[PDB]
């Protein structure tokens, strides 16, 4: 007495209308369970990390997998169009394998960090690593470096590149979010903010007209370059959110969200409201996600041990329908979604950028 | 049009510079 | 509409302290005060699994929401995480220095809370070393441990006769209430369905209910003249099952604001009233030894 | 400094060999005439380590290239940037 269970907002959604199955009997061989999902920008080679840490690339048409022998887990995976896998390992190094073989080719090291969050820009050939106090920008072929962004004191929390264009946004613990001339090491855009946030991350759109910030406090910030400041506003989150662990952009005006209340959300940034809400049984739980943008093919790792097995594009049907039936009555989306209202300057991450 | 912004603008900076310089 | 003792766990050797359930409806976990816990099902031809370990007493055994992993907390200094359901496949995961009290797990699964004895509670992020999230806002003990939904808080009882809540992503005390008049070692503290309204009783024969931060009393929920009381609440937040070291069982109706009536009981010094995770339930523990499996039919 | 910061890149010309075009490490193209060394507009360039250029033979299009891998094309008959190109990995 008392908390929430079970799986009605997650396994019931995820497995609603599948055409194949991750037959987890073939994957969960550890004495233990799957804990994290890391994934392919080229979408298909998504991968599982279990409590051993061996990366299993699940190939969702074969119901076969690439068993990567080293047990070192990834923070995230990057793949390129030519068949290579760059693994940002939790060991402080980024390790590239032929994706096609799981065969080690090279390691990027310079970082001293627990986290090496990655993002790959397929139109720049550039991969960025967010780690400790620095951003390392490098040629995606991964055998050299371009720049090491850094600071005298504000510690680094995050940043990312823009996949269908190019601009680099980074932020500090200060919440200060700023934009770099990633190829001149110039801060061209600068902010000073009120909301300090530990372990914040910046989600960067492929066409980076839009940006999002998460972190240890229960807030979400949203940028829109068509307006000044780029970060125009901030807002508080649906009741029960305590912090935000992970935020990532998708094709439509949308982001996946993981909070530290372990509820996952899909947010529509055109309004800054939540479209989808995801919940699992008590620990057990939901631990991480992988969204593949064309259909939002999804690899979810749950603490419940289940490896999913769903497309957000298909789950949206339930909040397309439902909502559209209610639209025949005239239900308001700002309530359905819970729009998060722009607040004061007192806790904003407002940022001018050009 | 933006060329008219250049028109002082930057036109006097180079002379705004100059006095004082040798005096120092 | 009968307390419905059905078929007890015939064979419990002595000395029973708790139970929990596998919501298949059902497999029942129970535990003794010495070296053993049991798990069995109906379709009565089924035989219980004898869980050997916890050489000291076991105070509370609980199931994950799907009825799989059974966490068993006793005078262990660890929590034994037993296999799912039945047949040994277990591990020993270190806790503190003594008895571990009642557990709860976070809803979307970040944590597996237990009231381990270093006075902090171990929130347990599934499995790890280090510590996963913990905090002591209590002066001298942790007697309960409930993770609330849509909140950052966990509540617990104590030996300082206070009740405390703290921030579970960030390990910090938020609020306390206190001696309402707890006498001694406080029993388990339970919550309203929303994880609000802390509910507790103890050596003092009365359940009192207060909120969190708004640490204010709603009612005097008089209980048993027991050495000490125990409790579970029917999940709809409708019934306070009053258990305790006395051998009466009495149930409170929260809509009526009263003890409904005492039960015939027939010697039941119920230590737990942990309910089936959804629906008609138990009142077990005590001198009768056999696990008292009830399907209370009042319960819908 | 006609304003440039560092090692100047390719200088191009109006089809008649006038109105020369230049940028450098600084992110701007200046289009300026000869003797009458006057500017017609600031053809803001890429935020490149270094920029690069050629102009369509008609003198209509500034092909803005550089050390970064975004590429964009300008229409000199309008004075607008036409748009930033898909580019798709090209540090031209």
């Amino acid at each position: 007495m008392n908390n929430i269970h079970t799986s009605t907002h997650v396994s019931t959604y995820f497995n609603e209308a599948l055409v194949d199955r991750i037959d987890t009997q073939k994957y969960l061989k550890s004495n233990g369970k799957i804990k994290k999902v890391v994934s392919d920008p080229d979408n298909h080679y998504t991968a599982a990390i279990d409590d051993s840490g061996n990366i299993t690339v699940i190939v969702h048409k074969l119901n076969r997998f690439v068993s990567i022998k080293p047990s070192s887990p990834a923070t995230h995976l990057v793949f390129i169009r030519n068949g290579n896998l760059l693994v940002a390992q939790q060991n402080g190094h980024i390790s590239q394998y032929l994706a096609s073989n799981g065969k080690l080719t090279s390691v990027i090291k310079h970082h001293n960090s627990k986290l090496l969050a990655l993002e790959y820009n397929p139109v720049t050939k550039q991969i960025l690593t967010i780690a400790n106090d620095q951003c390392t920008l490098w040629d995606a072929q991964s055998f050299n470096k371009i720049k090491t962004l850094f600071a005298k004191a504000s510690y680094f929390a995050t940043g990312s590149l823009t996949p269908n264009g190019q601009s680099l946004i980074t932020s500090f613990q200060d919440g200060n979010v700023y934009v770099w001339n990633l190829n001149n090491f110039e801060v061209t855009a600068k902010s000073e903010v009120e909301e300090n946030m530990k372990n914040q991350k910046i989600s960067v759109s492929a066409d980076s007209s839009r940006f999002v910030i998460g972190g240890s406090t229960a807030y979400l910030y949203y940028c829109d370059i068509s307006h000044s400041p780029l970060c125009i506003s901030s807002f508080a989150l649906p009741s029960g959110s305590t912090s935000v662990k992970k935020i990532k952009f998708t094709h439509g005006n949308y982001l996946g969200i993981i909070t530290d209340n372990q509820v996952f959300y899909a947010i529509d940034s055109s309004t800054n409201q939540i479209a989808l809400e995801f919940r699992l049984p008590k620990n057990k739980g939901i631990t991480d996600f992988d969204i593949n943008p064309n259909n939002l093919e999804i690899l979810i790792v749950s603490g419940n041990g289940e490896i999913f097995k769903y497309d957000l594009q298909k789950l949206f049907i339930m909040e397309m329908n439902q909502q559209q039936r209610l639209l025949e009555r005239g239900i308001e989306s700002s309530l359905v979604y819970n729009v998060l209202k722009p607040g004061n300057q007192n806790h904003s991450l407002k940022f001018e950028s050009h | 049009q933006p060329k008219l912004v250049v028109n002082n603008g930057t036109a006097t900076y180079p002379s705004n510079f100059v006095p004082k310089v040798e005096e120092e | 509409h009968d307390p419905a003792l059905s078929r007890s766990f015939r064979g419990h050797e002595d000395i029973i302290t708790c139970a929990d359930f596998d919501p298949k409806m059902r497999q029942v976990a129970s535990c003794s005060k010495d070296s053993i816990v049991y798990v069995w099902n109906f379709k009565p031809q089924q035989r219980p699994f004898k869980f050997v370990g916890h050489k000291g007493a076991v105070y509370c055994v609980k199931y994950s929401p799907d009825g799989e992993t059974i966490a068993s907390c006793g005078q262990d200094r660890q929590i034994r995480l037993w296999q799912n359901t039945v047949q040994s496949k277990c591990s020993i995961i270190k806790a503190h220095c003594g008895a571990i009290r009642s557990m709860s797990f976070s809803a979307d699964g970040g944590y597996l809370l237990s009231s381990s004895d270093d006075k902090t509670l171990k929130l347990w992020r599934l499995q790890d070393k280090k510590f996963m999230c913990s905090f002591a806002g209590h002066k001298n003990w942790v007697r309960s441990g409930v993770i609330s939904p849509d909140m950052r808080l966990v509540a617990s009882g104590s030996d300082d006769k206070t009740v405390m809540l703290w921030d579970l992503n960030f390990q910090k005390i938020v609020s306390k209430y206190s001696t309402s008049d707890h006498m001694d070692t406080v029993s388990q503290v339970l919550f309203h369905p929303d994880g609000t309204c802390l509910i507790s009783s103890s050596f003092d024969h009365k359940i009192k209910i207060t909120d969190i931060r708004s640490n204010k009393l709603i009612q005097h929920y008089n209980a048993h003249d027991a050495q000490v009381n125990s409790i579970s609440i029917h999940p709809t937040g409708y019934f306070l099952a009053s258990a305790g070291s006395d051998s009466k069982i009495k149930i409170w109706d929260l809509r009526q604001g009263r003890q409904i009536y005492t039960l015939y009981s027939n010697d039941k010094d119920i230590t737990t009233v942990q309910f089936n995770q959804s629906g008609d339930y138990f009142a077990t523990g005590g001198s009768q030894n056999l696990c008292m499996v009830w399907k209370t039919n009042f319960d819908q």
